[PDB]
C-alpha cells in the first residue's frame, strides 16, 4: 500500500485557500525521499522533522492539506505567522510537526484577464483557530445595521478575488501549497 | 521596504492643460496602488483606487493606469478646484509606504513684487534685539532674490525667509526676509537696505532707510 | 453619518509617552480595518501602523516596538500608544479606515480631522508682538516673535480685514522658539482714518495679544 500522495500533489484541480482541501492518509507506505528530492518544489520547509529521515519515522495518520495562494503569501503558511491568510483563512498551530511545500503554478492556474475562480477571505469577526475552516459567504456586518442578505454600506462580501493574471510578478503569481501534518498516538504511516 | 519614487516634485500648469504624475515602485505591487489628493491644511482624499478605478464622486477628468512598477496619474483638463498635493500609496506589501508628493500649482503671468522695508520697533530695540524686515508683496513666479545690505555692505547668514502659499485670488506669492541683529549691532551702523531681484524687474529694486 | 474625531495630543518630551484617541460614528471599529498615518511638518505623508479586524496589528519600521495600536469596542474608539517619543516623530497624525472593494461594491476611505503632536522639549513661551511701522499704496504689519509651541492664530482688526493681508508660515529658530509675521497693504489716505490692530490667539499658553500699529 503506497500512500496516494499522487492524488494530492498532482491533482488537476486545487482549492481556494478559504476552502482548503484536506486528504487524510493512513494505512499505507510511502517514499518521502521521492518527494523530497523532486526539483519541482520551490519551497519545502519542515518543522519537527527532516525530509531525509521521514522514510524512517512512523506516524499515526498523516493529514495532507492543500490550496492555492500567491507567492508572496507562502511565508504565511508557517507557524506563528500573522496576516489575512493565517488569521482569516488557514492557521497552522504553534506546535506544528510536518512540512510546507509550495511551487509556482502560473502555467496551470493563471488565466488571461485574471482568474475569478480563486478567492480568499477578506474579513472575519475574529481570527481562525488552528486548522479551522470557514466556508460561509454571509454578508459581513461592519456597522450597526443588519444586512439581511443585501450587500452595500457596511455590509460587505467577505471574499476577495486573487485575480491571478499570467503577467503578474512572481510575487503575485499563483503558487500551489501542500501542508503535511504528522500526528502521533497509539498504534499508521512508515517508509519502505 | 518597497520605496515609492514619485515625480515631479513640483508642477505648475495652466487651466485646461493635461497633467501626468508618476509613481514607480521598487518591487511589483500589481494593481494595489492608490492616489490621494490633499488640499493645503486638510485631510487627504482617495481618488484612484486599484491603480485605475475611480472612487465615487471623482470627476471623469481624473484617470490613472499602470501595473507592476511604473504607475501613471493624469488629469485631462486642469480645473482650479484641482489645485492640491497628490501622493501615491501602496498598501498590499507591508509595511505600507507613500510618495513624496506633487504640489500642483497654477500658472499666471509674470508679476513683479511690491517691496516694502520695515525698520525695527523702538520697543524691541529696548528689549535687546533688532529685527529688520523686507516684504515682497504679490509677485510671480516664486523665484526671488533678497539681499540685505547694511551701509552698502552685503550681509550673509543673519537673515531668514518665509513665503506664503499661492493665493486663491490673484494666485501670487509674498516673501518675508527677517534680518536679526543685536541692539549693539543695529545701533553700530546707519543705512539698512533690501535689494530684490525678480523676473519682472528691469533693474534690481532697493528699498532702504536710515537709523 | 460617518465621522472620526482625534484628540489627546500636545507637547511631550524625549522619552515621554502619549496616547491618541479617535472616536468613530457610523461603523463598528472592532469589525473593520484601521490605520494611523503621519503628516510631518510641511512635508510628505508617512504610514505608521494598521490593525486587522480580528486582532493582528502591524507597525512601520521605525515606530516598531516604540509604538502600539489598540481599540476600545464599547466607546468604539481607536487608540495609538506612542512611547519613547523622539523628535523625528513630531508631526500631525490621522486615523483612517481602509478602503473597500469586495464584489460589486466599492467605497472610499474615511479620515479623521487630524491632531497635532510635538516632541521638542522646550518651555512654553508667550509671543512678543512688535509693530511694523509704515511710512502707489503703503504697508505695515505685526511681528509675532519668540513663542512656543505651535500653533498661533492671527486676525487683523478683530476680523475687519479679509484681503490684502498676508500671514507668513512660522519659522522655527535656533533658539527653540518659532516666529511669524503678518502684513497689510493699504493706501496712504487711510492713515489714521481706519483702525490698525492685530490679534494673536495662542492656545498652547492661553496668551492672547491685541496690538495696534500707526506711523511714527
Ligand atoms: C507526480 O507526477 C510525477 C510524474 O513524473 C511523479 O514523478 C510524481 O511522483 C507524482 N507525484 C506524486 C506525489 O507521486
Amino acid at each position: 500500500n503506497l500512500c496516494p500522495f499522487g492524488e494530492v500533489f498532482n491533482a488537476t484541480r486545487f482549492a481556494s485557500v478559504y476552502a482548503w482541501n484536506r486528504k487524510r492518509i493512513s494505512n499505507c507506505v510511502a517514499d518521502y525521499s521521492v518527494l523530497y528530492n523532486s526539483a519541482s518544489f520551490s519551497t519545502f520547509k519542515c518543522y519537527g522533522v527532516s525530509p531525509t529521515k521521514l522514510n524512517d519515522l512512523c506516524f499515526t495518520n498523516v493529514y495532507a492539506d492543500s490550496f492555492v495562494i500567491r507567492g508572496d503569501e507562502v511565508r504565511q503558511i508557517a507557524p506563528g505567522q500573522t496576516g489575512k491568510i493565517a488569521d482569516y483563512n488557514y492557521k497552522l498551530p504553534d506546535d506544528f510537526t510536518g512540512c510546507v511545500i509550495a511551487w509556482n503554478s502560473n502555467n496551470l492556474d493563471s488565466k488571461v484577464g485574471g482568474n475569478y475562480n480563486y478567492l480568499y477571505r477578506l474579513f472575519r469577526k475574529s481570527n481562525l483557530k488552528p486548522f479551522e475552516r470557514d466556508i460561509s459567504t454571509e454578508i459581513y456586518q461592519a456597522g450597526s445595521t443588519p444586512c439581511n442578505g443585501v450587500e452595500g454600506f457596511n455590509c460587505y462580501f467577505p471574499l476577495q478575488s486573487y485575480g491571478f493574471q499570467p503577467t503578474n510578478g512572481v510575487g503575485y503569481q499563483p503558487y500551489r501549497v501542500v501542508v503535511l501534518s504528522f500526528e502521533l498516538l497509539h498504534a499508521t504511516v512508515c517508509g519502505p | 521596504d518597497i520605496q515609492m519614487t514619485q515625480s515631479p516634485s513640483a508642477l505648475s500648469a495652466s487651466v485646461g492643460d493635461r497633467v501626468t504624475i508618476t509613481c514607480q515602485a521598487s518591487q511589483d505591487i500589481n494593481k494595489f496602488l492608490n492616489w490621494y489628493q490633499q488640499k493645503p491644511g486638510k485631510a487627504p482624499k482617495l481618488l484612484i483606487y486599484d491603480a485605475s478605478n475611480l472612487e465615487t464622486g471623482v470627476p471623469s477628468r481624473f484617470s490613472g493606469g499602470g501595473s507592476g512598477t511604473d504607475f501613471t496619474f493624469t488629469i485631462s483638463s486642469l480645473q482650479p478646484e484641482d489645485i492640491a498635493t497628490y501622493y501615491c500609496h501602496q498598501y498590499d506589501n507591508l509595511p505600507r509606504t507613500f510618495g513624496q508628493g506633487t504640489k500642483v500649482e497654477l500658472k499666471r503671468t509674470v508679476a513683479a513684487p511690491s517691496v516694502f522695508i520695515f525698520p525695527p520697533s523702538d520697543e524691541q530695540l529696548k528689549s535687546g534685539t533688532a529685527s529688520v524686515v523686507c516684504l515682497l508683496n504679490n509677485f510671480y513666479p516664486r523665484e526671488a532674490k533678497v539681499q540685505w545690505k547694511v551701509d552698502n555692505a552685503l550681509q550673509s547668514g543673519n537673515s531668514q525667509e518665509s513665503v506664503t502659499e499661492q493665493d486663491s485670488k490673484d494666485s501670487t506669492y509674498s516673501l518675508s526676509s527677517t534680518l536679526t541683529l543685536s541692539k549693539a549691532d543695529y545701533e553700530k551702523h546707519k543705512v539698512y537696505a533690501c535689494e530684490v531681484t525678480h523676473q519682472g524687474l528691469s533693474s534690481p529694486v532697493t528699498k532702504s532707510f536710515n537709523r | 453619518e460617518v465621522q472620526l474625531v482625534q484628540s489627546g495630543g500636545d507637547l511631550v518630551q524625549p522619552g515621554g509617552s502619549l496616547r491618541l484617541s479617535c472616536a468613530v460614528s457610523g461603523f463598528t471599529v472592532s469589525r473593520n480595518y484601521m490605520t494611523w498615518v503621519r503628516q510631518a511638518p510641511g512635508r510628505g505623508l508617512e504610514w505608521v501602523s494598521l490593525i486587522y479586524p480580528g486582532g493582528s496589528a502591524f507597525y512601520a519600521d521605525s515606530v516598531k516596538g516604540r509604538f502600539t495600536i489598540s481599540r476600545d469596542n464599547s466607546k468604539n474608539t481607536l487608540y495609538l500608544q506612542m512611547n519613547s517619543l523622539r523628535v523625528e516623530d513630531t508631526a500631525v497624525y490621522y486615523c483612517a479606515r481602509d478602503p473597500v472593494s469586495t464584489g460589486h461594491y466599492h467605497d472610499s476611505d474615511y479620515w479623521g480631522q487630524g491632531t497635532l503632536v510635538t516632541v521638542s522639549s522646550a518651555s512654553t513661551k508667550g509671543p512678543s508682538v512688535f509693530p511694523l511701522a509704515p511710512s502707489g499704496t503703503a504697508a505695515l504689519g505685526c511681528l509675532v516673535k519668540d513663542y512656543f509651541p505651535e500653533p498661533v492664530t492671527v486676525s487683523w482688526n478683530s476680523g475687519a480685514l479679509t484681503s490684502g493681508v498676508h500671514t507668513f508660515p512660522a519659522v522655527l529658530q535656533s533658539s527653540g522658539l518659532y516666529s511669524l509675521s503678518s502684513v497689510v497693504t493699504v493706501p496712504s489716505s487711510s492713515l489714521g482714518t481706519q483702525t490698525y490692530i492685530c490679534n494673536v490667539n495662542h492656545k498652547p499658553s492661553n496668551t492672547k495679544v491685541d496690538k495696534k500699529v500707526e506711523p511714527k
